[PDB]
């Protein structure tokens, strides 16, 4: 069963999460209502691919880490 | 061709190999590497098709790619071969890896912007173009979002595992392949990885050259464990969804196999490579 959706503004950006050259996520994550390539791993942690090396528990919390390490540059997309 | 330790690297070595690597990037060449690499970090999953990471494939995945990389300096300047990063030795900002002759330093605390060394954005040189947000210059933020590098000992513990890799041969396996890459244990090459901070934390990570310099210890830490545990091989070893077994094809190149990589000797040979022994 797939995480719940979230929608928040975080240090100033919209991050939403919804079920849903790259895998066939269940899950999508957006920046600004730009799309975040997200991954799941085996243990239920997250990643993302801005920060690929470093797993997080939540798709939010990958979120949270796109946008910390963006510092206010728009994402591009996959 | 013999890949020698960065540290031990002299000042015509090292200019040979900037040139050569600048080179590749103002012909084109360099960033479809970046490319290709991005492209199999967001498509191999844990539940699906792995090739590159993730799966008993990453050594020989990133053993061959490495290879088209150096192939590719040597078509530039034939006396160039990847150097290694013993991340374990020398593990500081102010290791010479770092230095404006090399690689040069951390990123400017404002916006990780590396401001000197052959690859800042400032000289015209390394644009990043294979990225995945408006950033164009490099950056890095060393021991910015992880505090040290592995140590010699968490090193040796891992060389100490003898199963090269076990099922479900993905992020969630014990032995010896999962714990060199990381997603398990004290973590050794997806926390250099962290480390680095910069395009180096993201899936576009060859987009610092110290990528390949990591790469190639990880891949000098694989011919090392053969060397410990000269009993145990690469598995698995047929039949197995998903996963590329000792005799099936990888791609992209999908003319070779993990059994033709096992042996780096047919390659190239380390500057220093103990022997096996008790
Ligand atoms: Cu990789
Ligand atoms: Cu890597
Ligand atoms: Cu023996």
């Amino acid at each position: 069963a797939a995480p719940e959706s979230f929608d928040e503004v975080y240090k100033g950006r919209r991050i939403q999460g919804r079920p849903a050259h790259e895998h066939g996520g269940g899950y999508e994550v957006f920046v600004d209502g730009v799309q975040l390539h997200v991954m799941r791993n085996a243990d239920g942690s997250w990643i993302s691919v801005v920060s690929h090396y470093d797993p997080v528990p939540t798709p939010r919390a990958a979120a949270r880490a796109a946008v910390d390490e963006l510092q206010g540059a728009p994402l591009l997309p996959f | 061709t013999v890949r020698k330790n960065q540290a031990t690297l002299t000042a015509d070595e090292k200019r040979r190999f900037v040139a050569a690597v600048l080179e590749l990037k103002r012909s084109g060449r360099y960033d479809e590497f970046v490319r290709t690499h991005n492209e199999f970090i967001m498509s191999d999953t844990d539940s699906g098709e792995r090739t590159g990471h993730r799966s008993p494939s990453f050594l020989p995945w990133h053993r061959r790619f490495l290879l088209d990389f150096e192939q590719a300096l040597q078509s530039v300047d034939s006396s160039v071969t990847l150097p290694y990063w013993d991340w374990s030795a020398d593990r500081t900002v102010r290791a010479s890896l770092w230095a404006p002759d090399f690689l040069g330093g951390t990123g400017r605390s404002t916006d990780g912007r590396v401001m000197d060394g052959p690859f800042a954005a400032s000289t015209g040189n390394w644009p990043i173009n294979v990225r995945v947000d408006s950033r164009t210059y490099l950056r890095r933020s060393l021991g910015g979002s992880v505090a040290e590098l592995p140590t010699r000992a968490e090193v040796e513990s891992v060389l100490a595992i003898s199963a090269y890799d076990l099922p479900p041969y993905n992020s969630a396996s014990e032995g010896f392949r999962n714990h060199l890459e990381g997603w398990r244990g004290v973590n050794l090459h997806n926390r250099v990885h962290v480390w680095v901070g910069g395009q180096m934390a993201t899936g576009v990570s060859p987009n610092d050259p110290v990528f390949w310099l990591h790469h190639a210890y990880v891949d000098k830490l694989w011919a090392e464990w053969q060397r410990r545990h000269p009993d145990s091989a690469y598995v698995p070893t047929g039949g197995t969804p998903d996963v590329v077994d000792l005799n099936e094809t990888m791609k992209p190149w999908n003319t070779v196999r993990p059994a033709d990589l096992l042996d780096h000797t047919a390659y190239y040979t380390f500057d220093a490579l103990e022997h096996h022994h008790h």
